[PDB]
């Protein structure tokens, strides 16, 4: 019944957004809540954010 | 490289002593950079007669 | 209400430097240093490559025969190329090179306003005697982080399928740190200093930066001073 | 009747059919978003009875 078929391959690039699941190797799950600016990130005396 | 300015600032008086003012159009992180820099000087360095 | 002013600006490396502000009253070193760190790390002028049209490449997911870097990987390398302009808000740079060897950032075509701060910056390698790569590198200037995704809304026929877009990295600043040490001027009760240790790609000079930072600062206070 | 992969689609503008070649298939490498036509396809339905 099928005369012809067209298969299209799309490559989407997704980065990260609130709602994604994240975990370490130790069994700690997580769901990214907010994406915070570098300005509001806790930093050390040397000034490198976390 | 143009920079966004606020608008609307309805001032709600609470009696005669204190009040809650509001500023709508602040870009990313500027709410803290301002709010904190003003909180800093308000509580600390101000002219006063006690 | 004694006001501050700048003082010795010590360049150390082409990357980073320690600027200093001598006349700060009690606690004002913190009130600025944090308020200044904020605008420094975030809103600053920068020019990062945006649209790149390469030789035979239809999309960022292919591989050009004769170069060991995947096209996607070469685009990412461009996002890290540091340049500076003077009188143009967008300039399109033409990069050409061939022959076995590294293709660095000094192999581009120099322009009146082009200054490449890292001529050794590796764009990609070249693995074959005769293999040639031509690319139109469109660099513009702006503020903040504009990811390639949010760019495709205006669109309005960017049909050049060979024009591949990259993410806007615009910012000079890498790491900013402020330290307030007590500054003793010969006569005064107690005054403080401000040591701002910043880190940069070399595309902005320290004195220029700290001005436009503080510039925007007072510019936002404009409305504030009244209602 | 048989379904055609032809690029002639009732009720679509030039901007829609732009990203398609003469045959009706999106060009390789053309970046697309939600709603763009990847493959033109049309199936016979006769005597609509409006």
């Amino acid at each position: 019944g099928v005369l012809k078929i067209v298969k299209v391959y799309l490559a989407v690039k997704r980065r990260i957004q609130p709602g994604d699941k994240m975990a370490g190797r130790h069994g700690n799950k997580g769901v990214i809540s907010k994406i915070n600016p570098i300005e509001d990130m806790p930093y050390d005396e040397n000034g490198t954010p976390v | 490289t143009e920079f966004l300015k606020p608008r609307l600032v309805d001032i709600e008086q609470v009696s005669s002593t204190h009040a809650k003012v509001t500023l709508e159009p602040l870009e990313r992180g500027f709410g803290h950079t301002l709010g904190n820099a003003l909180r800093r000087i308000l509580l600390s360095s101000m002219p006063g007669c006690a | 209400f004694l006001k501050p002013r700048l003082v010795d600006i010590e360049q150390v490396s082409s990357t980073h430097a320690k600027v200093t502000l001598e006349p700060l009253e009690r606690g004002f070193g913190h009130t600025l240093g944090n308020a200044l760190r904020r605008i420094l790390l975030s809103s600053m002028p920068g020019c990062a490559v945006t649209e790149v049209e390469i030789d035979g490449v239809l999309h960022e997911y292919s591989t050009k025969e004769g170069v060991q870097e995947d096209i996607l990987e070469i685009l990412l390398n461009l996002k890290g190329l540091a340049v500076r302009v003077q009188g143009k808000d967008e300039v399109i740079l033409t990069l050409n090179k061939s022959g076995i060897g590294p293709v660095t950032a000094a192999d581009i075509t120099h322009d009146g306003d082009v200054e490449i701060v890292k001529p050794q910056h590796v764009i990609c390698h070249l693995t074959d005697e005769n293999a040639s790569i031509s690319m139109r590198i469109k660099v513009q200037r702006g503020r903040g982080y504009v990811p390639a995704s949010t760019r495709i809304h205006s669109e309005e026929d960017e049909r050049p399928i060979g024009r591949l877009l990259v993410d806007a990295c615009y910012s000079p600043v890498e790491r900013i740190a402020y330290n307030v040490e007590a500054a003793r001027v010969e006569q005064r009760t107690d005054l403080d200093k401000l040591v701002i240790e910043m880190e940069t790609n070399g595309t902005i000079d320290p004195e220029e930066a700290i001005r436009r930072a503080a510039t925007i600062l007072a510019e936002q206070l404009e409305a504030f001073v009244d209602l | 009747g048989p379904e055609e992969i032809t690029a002639d689609i009732p009720n679509v503008g030039e901007a829609a059919l732009s990203k398609l070649d003469e045959s009706g298939i999106v060009y390789i490498g053309a970046e697309v978003t939600g709603g763009d036509i990847l493959v033109g396809k049309v199936t016979p339905k006769g005597e609509t009875q409006l």
